[PDB]
């Protein structure tokens, strides 16, 4: 049940009764490198240029294009290091 | 050592092609371990090497070469005193460890020249004609016609013939068909027949028209296996077995003495 | 496109008994009786002959390159 | 019809269709109109007597023909308009007696209804025993097939062909293949199969093959392949010749061995090639204006191909330049991994191969050549399969090709049966078998018998890609191919949605970013136009700011710099804002 | 290489490439003038 | 026209963006291999000797690494560069003297792919999250692939010549992410179904169906020889089931030998009568259908696909559920090779000899047919005297074709029916059917049954051909013959008119399958 | 287009004899590329005078 | 002279329409290759209908 | 011994040079197949 | 092609060992034995000799790859007899046998040559 209540609440989430396609995203707030993937990389991009729009480049599909961790799965936590832990570990 | 068996063995058959055997009071691995070696681990002589410096046959370079090298060859007394070609310390061939063979064949006449064994002429008389060349003083007896080439064409080769295992290859494997039968009228019933009665009575079956299987015996296990070697010319039969049995006895001498060198190696 | 030299089954050398089961078919003999008589006694030996196309006669009819 | 029966309007195709309710004639004489030639039955009895099947039984002697036999009116030719006002029957052993009167106003009849079956579908044996869409696959499948295409194939020089060694003609042979020539140019061996699951290594669709039998002989193939190589002028000076390049004295050898050439520039007939071998030696001249004049222009042979040379031919084309054609063959033994099919619509891979040794054995030595599964049998209903071993089982005792024609009331699988015990062997065609692992009889019966299997074209060595780190591509610095067969796979959308769901984003950032296009970027703090004009004598700087200490490295893909250098060049402006 | 060792962008703002901008960023000084690619 | 550069597939974003070609991948066509486990795939060695894996030199591996560095590119296990510290690259191939070159810490060597090595294996089209799972890699010498055989489930893979892909990991960290995310062992349990995604597959299954029947005694030697195969083994020999008059080791108990820890399950075979739990012998089964494993030890069953595969509450199932993945993916390669070596003493076949039925069911089969014909015959006559009353709601073509075909249908499943109660135990069909390997009980009917009724479009074949469905048959036939039913078994032939309906009965399934090859990723892109 | 999108990959009842009906690519061209019976032979024309 | 129309092989208009068994041999030709292909620029081309 | 070439209808080893008028002699025809080697090639018999 | 060339089946490499003796810790009395290039032919017949003795408890054999040469044979005796001195006891029955079966074999052979 878990599958299909995710999708059906995708889909009626925006209150409209959106075609979850190309046509979804195109009527959503996604940014320019997202919906430069779907059909016609250039136009969407040269809108996005005349007017100054912005990724905020925390979708995946940006992320995976620029070639950097996508901020989901492995991703979604930062580590850092330890240095009082690391006195307990001469070797 | 108080273990062992003691098998018997009885012939009924020794044409020059085939040997039939039965050894009784043995177990059925020891069988099934001679069979293997029957076919796998007997020695044989037989080309591996050749070098067709003229081809115009029909027939490409890897053919004849092919249908050569399964040609086979009397390998009977001259296979205990050759040498595996590996273990020789020389390069490659030596009158110890090979049989150079030549052929020589041209069509200058109409009709196809049948090239056939004849053609291939040894270097060692008795060591190694090519079979079907048994003797002339004792049919077409072409061992293959191992290739058909008319006017204009030649044929010139030089081949090489080591010894080999069957587990190499199956130029090596002296026998044709080695036929295996125990308990022809399933007593211990290590077959279970749907329908007993269509089934067909063995050869060696020692039962009426009536009855269909023989009843169960439940202490019993395999005895009395049957076999019926067969020969390519290669190795006469009785022969065939022998040098199954010497290879068996070589074999487990060899995994004797290196685990011995382990044990006493080891603490 | 020739005889096999060996049956691909069992080993038994065949490619000798085809000009022989090639004569006793133009002796009246039939296949069954041809092969017996040559000795082949099983399905494999048996195959080899009863279902074999020989092709290099057909294959000889073209001249060849050098004279 | 009575004139069409004789001679007025040509006896082909000149259909004449009445439609009775309709109320309309309607004759065609044109092309494109499929006819198919049927007997005729007048008043329920045909019009074909014994005189006309005797005359053409004495056919050589004669001149009686088939046109003969179209000017007596006894066959005609109906298309299909006309084919829909006459009524046929099948055959007329039946179909034309007296029972309950199903129609007794026949016009026409079949000569044999097994002639609906086209080329590729007359090769399986009893067609009607299986599934029709396993009949379908085998009308594919006995397209790839290796044999003797042509008979003259040692004077074609094709681009790839395939002869295989020993071909046979089927035991098992339906009816129609005398005339497809099948028994002249077959394409299988009769092997001996055994519907067993001996070990594991045939199922989904494999099948465990004899290596002794491989050995000698059993699916061995030449594979003849030819390449091409002119010898144009195109430009003046721009001069192309066929002449060994030897050294130095002309430049761009390009580090091979140039040993097999001979003095010409073509290797010989009989020379091992190998990968690194160069089989064709050009020497294109230089412009002659701003080493010699001759560059280095040689056809290379990729390792995906190797053997031995066959032929070498020199000859002018239409085009007049010296043309030459090299044959490389190759000799294929079957091994793991090659594809073989029945006539029956099953195909499988070679998983193993045992020796005669391990395979199991009938009382009579009888090893089979091939083991394909049981399963395969229950789902796909090809149940011509065991009935072609049957039959095969009894044709190779008798001595007689059986008969296999699809729609024959005279082949019944009891027959069968019963002929195959008149033989001694068991009636429905099981043997029972040993284990030549150890030697105990396999309990269930194994069923055994010569079926036709084929080797398809489908080999595991022309399909074997292996890229670690080889040649990019110019443009976009993405993987490309090369001298050897590799040059990637494609980690196409469907892939980073499965990889997406994994939750692996170090594995996918690797093959998106770090396995096919890694890249540096320079890029400018302020501004992010990355055209900062970094050196190793350490100077960042972005001209467009006046700014060199706001530099930052930022790691992309060399097609995301493309991208947006292509962008730039649109005046759109793509700014990597690192902050 | 040592210069701050390697950020990952985080927006990628877009805009139309101004004549000032590019003329300071470009590297060719007096702009690309003569059709043919080399002369000697 | 650089606005055509940035455009649709084979464009940057699109082609050389979001789905790129890769390094360090390999294809080559699939072989099966029971003698591997779950978590195995057999690269050939070319394939190893291209792909490679750069390796730090840590003081651990020095010694190790600097004999790979000597063997070099020729040798199998070796080396193809080594980089130093500022990522220079050395190619071990065109140094003057190898010898010379000495590695520090720090250094990295491209050592050849090795065995214990993680490759991602991919078919296809990859559907669901099962579609590239991860291996160990085991260097078996011959140019294909090996995978073991109940991992073909997910991957929908046939060794009928597909090919899969192998991507190599190349780097630590994400051979940690694809040894703790992605292994086969981890992906027994799909999310999508709460079912095991693999189970084990036909031949284990048909075999494990026949070694579990309460019939089948082993003795000392094959259990001995059995017991040699599980790799999770106390090694105490258990006491046999039968002791005298002959030692005899049951089947159930070597497979409660690889039972995985103290499971308890209760299944259902599928040859149960629904009556037998209501009655007496509800506990102790005449035909041991209830399968009833009580800690660990497989008291009383027969094993089938109903309780050891695919499927929810399944042996297999609470074998991950209850003893992790490590645990139950040895409890797949043990019942692999266990039973498929019981397999050369017992063996399997089909033949001719089971697509026959005794006299009597034939005679039935046929005297049921003869009376389906008549009454549809009588259907006939009923419509033609206009006596024939539209059913509530339908036409009278409608109501007809409904009675015609209710005839034929349940015609075809009493036929069926007699012919599978026509069976014997030692039937191979009967096997594979109520085992769970392969093929339906509509199958073993179609081979000794009617094979049924041809429907195109849902309906019985069409007047195509101007009110007649072939030039065979008389104007105005709706007869069972002359609209597609096909009365004789695919042991027995087909009549010619039979044959070309089948056919155009099976090309409506070939386009379908066509239809679906299209649409596979439909649905799965657009809602990604 | 020529071809109002009439069903053409399914086998009919009027390919008896003309079309085998066993024969055709299993891929996208199904039922597409079909191939000639064994005794069908087409018209090659004739004028109607 | 108005140009070269392709020949099909075997047709009534080729060097290979009344020749037999012996003669295609002497020619290098299969005599069960069927014909009706065109040979244009060495490659064999078939015109499906 | 320089190049020898094989003329396909003739059947004449023709033995031209590097630049040569690649037609054969006494029979005109531009078709000619290259000698076998005569370096040695080995062929294990299996 | 990866094609393992035919004579890798019965000939040791380069100081690859014949045969080689472990301990497993599962049980008091057991010990495996890697025979090295060799298959079934020398598996089954010590196998089906060490399992004639009344102190041999556990006999067996495996071929753990068909497209790898190895077997392992696994002894686990009573605890006076030693493993390795049943299967050294089983191979050197193993060797009479074969000697008494082939002087047979040779009596019989000459004797239907000649007494017939
Ligand atoms: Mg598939
Ligand atoms: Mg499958
Ligand atoms: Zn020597
Ligand atoms: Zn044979
Ligand atoms: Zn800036
Ligand atoms: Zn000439």
């Amino acid at each position: 049940y878990r599958h299909l209540a995710l999708l059906c609440d995708t889909m009626t989430c925006r209150g409209h009764l959106m075609a979850i396609t190309r046509h979804g995203v195109n009527r959503q707030d996604t940014g320019p490198l997202m919906k430069c993937s779907f059909e016609e990389t250039v136009d969407v991009l040269m809108e996005a240029a005349a007017h100054g729009e912005s990724d905020p480049m925390k979708g995946v599909s940006e992320n995976i294009m620029l070639g950097q961790l996508a901020p989901a799965g492995t991703g979604c936590f930062d580590l850092l290091l330890d240095a009082e832990k690391c006195k307990y570990g001469m070797e | 050592m108080p273990y062992a068996n003691q098998p018997t063995v009885r012939i009924t058959e020794l044409t020059d092609e085939n040997v039939k055997f039965i050894i009784e009071n043995t177990d059925l691995a020891v069988a099934n371990s001679i069979r293997r070696v029957f076919i796998a681990e007997v020695p044989i002589i037989a080309i591996d090497w050749v070098q067709i410096d003229a081809n115009s046959s029909v027939l490409h370079d890897e053919f004849i070469a092919h249908r050569l090298g399964l040609i086979p060859l009397i390998s009977d007394d001259i296979v205990d005193k050759l040498q595996y070609s590996r273990d020789c310390t020389c390069e490659e061939f030596c009158p110890e460890c090979s049989v150079e063979f030549t052929l020589d064949v041209r069509c200058n006449e109409d009709q196809t020249r049948h090239v056939t064994s004849r053609d291939l002429i040894s270097n060692s008389p008795r060591v190694i004609p090519v079979t079907s060349r048994n003797r002339d003083n004792d049919v077409e007896q072409d061992d293959i016609l191992i290739v058909k080439l008319r006017k204009g064409q030649e044929l010139r080769l030089r081949a090489y013939a080591k010894k080999g295992f069957g587990k190499e290859h199956a130029k090596w494997n002296p026998t044709a068909g080695v036929a295996f039968e125990y308990d022809p009228d399933n007593a211990l019933r290590h077959t279970v027949y749907p329908k007993p009665e269509e089934w067909p009575k063995s050869e060696y079956s020692e039962l009426d028209e009536d009855e269909s299987q023989a009843p169960y015996d439940p202490n019993g296990k395999p005895e009395r296996f049957y076999y019926n070697v067969e020969s390519c010319g290669s190795l006469r039969p009785e022969t065939i077995v022998l040098s199954a049995l010497s290879g068996l006895k070589k074999k487990l001498s060899d995994l004797q003495t290196q685990l011995s060198h382990e044990i006493q190696s080891d603490v | 496109m020739i005889i096999p030299v060996r049956c691909f089954t069992c080993g038994k050398i065949v490619g000798n008994k085809w000009e022989a089961y090639l004569g006793l078919l133009q002796a009246e003999y039939t296949e069954g009786d041809a092969l017996d008589a040559l000795g082949l006694k099983r399905y494999c030996c048996r195959r080899m002959l009863l279902a074999h196309v020989d092709l290099i006669e057909k294959l000889l009819n073209y001249a060849p390159l050098e004279k | 019809r009575k004139l069409r029966r004789q001679m007025d309007i040509i006896v082909s195709e000149v259909s004449m269709i009445r439609d009775i309710r309709e109320r309309e004639i309607r004759i065609y004489t044109d092309a494109g109109r499929i006819c198919r030639p049927l007997l005729i039955v007048e008043k329920q009895k045909l019009l074909l007597k014994k005189r006309h099947i005797d005359q053409l039984k004495e056919r050589e002697y004669n001149n009686y023909s088939w046109q003969d036999l179209v000017a007596s009116g006894v066959v005609e030719y109906i298309d299909t308009l006309e084919e829909e006002t006459v009524m046929l029957a099948m055959t007329p052993d039946d179909l034309q007696e007296k029972e309950v009167a199903y129609c007794s106003t026949y016009t026409h009849c079949e000569i044999h209804p097994s002639m609906i079956l086209g080329v590729c579908a007359s090769i399986i044996p009893f067609p009607d025993h299986n599934q029709s869409p396993r009949n379908t696959y085998q009308s594919a499948m006995g397209k790839q097939a290796m044999g003797v295409y042509i008979t003259n194939f040692h004077v074609r020089m094709d681009t790839l062909a395939h002869v295989l060694y020993y071909p046979q003609k089927p035991l098992v042979t339906t009816r129609s293949m005398e005339y497809l020539r099948f028994r002249e140019l077959p394409a299988g061996i009769n092997s001996i199969v055994a519907i067993a699951s001996y070990t594991g290594y045939n199922q989904e669709d494999s099948v465990i093959m004899n290596r002794s039998a491989v050995d000698r002989g059993f699916f061995r193939s030449v594979f003849y392949r030819s390449y091409k190589e002119q010898e144009s002028k195109k430009g003046f000076d721009q001069e192309e010749v066929f002449e060994k390049p030897t050294r130095e004295t002309c430049q761009g050898m390009r580090h091979a061995i140039y040993d097999k050439l001979d003095d010409d520039g073509l290797i010989a007939p009989g020379v091992r090639v190998s990968g690194d071998d160069v089989i064709i030696g050009k020497t294109v001249t230089l412009p002659e204006n701003e080493r010699y004049t001759k560059r280095d222009c040689s056809t290379f042979l990729r390792t995906s191909e190797t053997g031995i040379v066959d032929q070498v031919m020199v000859t002018l084309n239409q085009e007049g330049y010296k043309f030459c054609k090299i044959r490389v063959r190759s000799v294929r033994i079957p091994q793991i991994g090659d594809k073989f099919a029945s006539r029956h619509g099953q195909k499988g891979t070679c998983g193993i191969q045992y020796r005669q040794e391990d395979m199991p054995f009938t009382c009579e030595g009888i090893t089979p050549d091939i083991i394909i599964n049981p399963h395969a049998i229950p789902s796909r209903m090809t149940i011509g399969h065991l009935i072609e071993c049957l039959q095969g089982k009894v044709s190779a005792n008798k001595g007689e090709i059986g008969d296999a024609t699809p729609f024959n009331d005279a082949v019944n699988v009891q027959k069968i049966s019963n002929l195959l015990s008149d033989y001694g062997y068991h009636l429905r065609g099981n043997e029972v078998l040993y284990n030549g692992f150890t030697g105990r009889k396999i309990t269930s019966q194994i069923f055994i018998g010569p079926t036709y299997y084929q080797r398809l074209k489908h080999m595991v060595d022309d399909k074997i890609h292996s890229r670690a780190r080889g040649p990019i591509q110019i443009l976009n610095r993405q993987p490309m191919e090369g001298r050897s067969r590799d040059g990637g796979l494609r980690f196409g959308e469907m892939e980073r949605d499965c990889q997406i769901a994994h939750g692996a984003a170090q594995f996918l950032r690797e093959r998106l970013f770090e396995a096919s296009d890694p890249y540096q970027v320079h890029v400018c703090n302020l501004c992010g136009i990355m055209a900062i004009a970094n050196t190793r004598t350490h100077t960042y700087e972005c001209r467009g700011c006046r700014n060199k200490t706001q530099i930052s490295l930022v790691r992309m893909p060399y097609a995301c710099k493309l991208l947006f250098q292509e962008l730039m060049s649109m005046s759109i402006a793509p700014r990597m804002m690192s902050v | 290489d040592s210069a701050c060792p390697l950020r990952t962008i985080k927006r990628v703002q877009f805009g139309v490439l101004s004549p000032d901008e590019l003329k300071r960023m470009s590297v060719t000084e007096g702009g690309i003038k003569y059709p043919e690619t080399t002369e000697g | 026209s650089l606005k055509q550069r940035l455009k649709g597939k084979e464009g940057r974003v699109r082609g050389n963006l979001m789905g790129k070609r890769v390094d360090f991948s390999a294809r080559t066509v699939i072989t099966p291999d029971p003698n591997l486990s779950i978590d195995q795939v057999g690269v050939p060695r070319s394939i190893a000797a291209n792909m490679t894996f750069a390796e730090i030199v840590t003081p651990f591996n020095i010694d190790r690494l600097q004999e790979l560095v000597r063997r070099g590119n020729s040798q199998y296990p070796g080396a193809k560069y080594i980089i130093r510290d500022n990522g220079d690259r050395i190619d071990l191939r065109f140094h003057p003297k190898p010898s010379d070159l000495h590695l520090q810490t720090g250094y990295k060597v491209e050592r050849h792919m090795c065995d214990g090595d993680i490759v991602i294996f991919n078919r296809q089209p990859t559907l669901h999250k099962m579609s590239m799972m991860g291996h160990r890699v085991r260097i078996l010498p011959w140019s294909t692939f090996r995978l073991n055989l109940s991992v073909t489930t997910p991957y929908n893979a046939d060794f009928d010549g597909d090919e899969m892909n192998l991507h190599l990991p190349q780097s630590l960290e994400t051979r940690a992410e694809i040894q703790e995310l992605a292994m086969v062992p981890r992906m027994i349990v799909t999310p999508q179904s709460n079912r095991p995604v693999m189970g084990i597959v036909q031949d284990t299954l048909t075999a494990v169906r026949k070694f579990t029947k309460r019939d089948v005694f082993l003795e000392r030697g094959e259990v001995m020889n059995l017991l040699m195969f599980l790799s999770t083994w106390d090694g105490k020999v258990p006491q046999p089931a039968i002791l005298k008059p002959r030692p005899l080791w049951t089947g159930k108990q070597i497979f409660s030998l690889i039972i995985p820890g103290h499971i308890n399950c209760i299944r259902t075979h599928s040859t149960h009568p629904d009556d037998e739990d209501s009655g007496p012998y509800k506990h102790i089964s005449p035909g041991d259908t209830k399968v009833v494993v009580e800690n660990g030890e497989l008291i009383m069953g027969i094993l089938c696909k109903k309780s050891l595969g695919t499927s929810a509450g399944s042996l297999v199932h609470i074998s991950y559920l209850e003893m992790g993945h490590d645990i139950t993916r040895l409890f797949y390669s043990n019942i692999q090779t266990v039973i498929n070596n019981w397999l050369l003493i017992e063996g399997h076949t089909i033949g001719i000899g089971d697509s026959i039925a005794d006299s009597k069911t034939y005679q039935d089969i046929q005297n049921t047919i003869k009376k389906a014909k008549q009454d549809v015959i009588e259907v006939i006559e009923k419509a033609h005297n206009n006596e024939l009353e539209p059913t509530p709601g339908n036409t009278l073509r409608q109501t007809f074709e409904n009675q015609v075909n209710r005839i034929l249908n349940d015609a075809r499943d009493k036929t069926g029916s007699s012919a599978q109660k026509s069976l014997s135990e030692y039937n191979n069909f009967k096997s594979m059917v109520v085992s769970g390997a392969k093929g339906s009980k509509i199958n073993i009917s179609q081979v000794i049954a009617v094979v049924g009724q041809q429907n195109v479009e849902g309906k019985r074949i069409p007047f195509g051909f101007k009110h007649r469905t072939l030039p065979h048959f008389i104007k105005d036939d709706y007869g069972p013959e002359s609209r597609g039913f096909v009365e004789n078994s695919y042991l027995a032939g087909l009549t010619p008119t039979e044959f070309f309906f089948h056919a155009m009965g099976g090309r409506e399934g070939l386009i379908d399958t066509a239809v679906k090859t299209a649409e596979t990723g439909y649905i799965q892109r657009r809602l990604i | 287009r020529d071809g109002k999108l009439a069903k053409p990959r399914q086998l009919h009842n009027t390919l008896w004899g003309m079309v085998c009906p066993a024969e055709t690519p299993e891929g996208h061209a199904v039922g597409l590329v079909k191939n000639l019976a064994l005794m069908a032979y087409i018209s090659v024309g004739s004028q109607p005078s | 002279f108005i140009g070269k129309i392709p020949i099909m092989l075997r047709s009534t208009y080729c060097l290979l329409n009344g020749l037999t068994d012996r003669d295609l041999c002497e020619l290098n030709e299969c005599p069960l290759d069927p014909g009706g292909y065109f040979i244009i620029n060495g490659s064999e081309k078939v015109l499906i209908a | 011994q320089p190049m020898i070439y094989i003329c396909g209808e003739c059947h004449t080893e023709n033995e031209i040079k590097s630049r040569d008028p690649i037609r054969c002699r006494e029979c005109g025809y531009r078709i000619m197949y290259k000698k076998r080697t005569k370096r040695l090639v080995v062929f294990d018999a299996r | 092609m990866n094609a393992p060339p035919a004579f890798e089946s019965f000939l040791l490499f380069e100081g690859e060992k014949k045969i080689t003796i472990n301990k497993d810790t599962k049980v008091p009395n057991a010990c495996l034995f890697t025979i090295n290039k060799e298959d079934h032919t020398l598996g089954n017949i010590i196998k089906s000799q060490l399992l004639k003795d009344p102190q041999v408890l556990f006999a067996g054999y495996k071929v753990p790859h068909p497209l790898e040469h190895k077997i392992i044979i696994r002894v686990q005796t009573t605890p006076d007899y030693s493993p390795q001195e049943a299967f050294t006891n089983a191979i050197t029955d193993l060797i009479s046998e074969l000697s008494l079966l082939e002087e047979r074999f040779r009596v019989a052979i000459k004797d239907k040559q000649e007494g017939i």
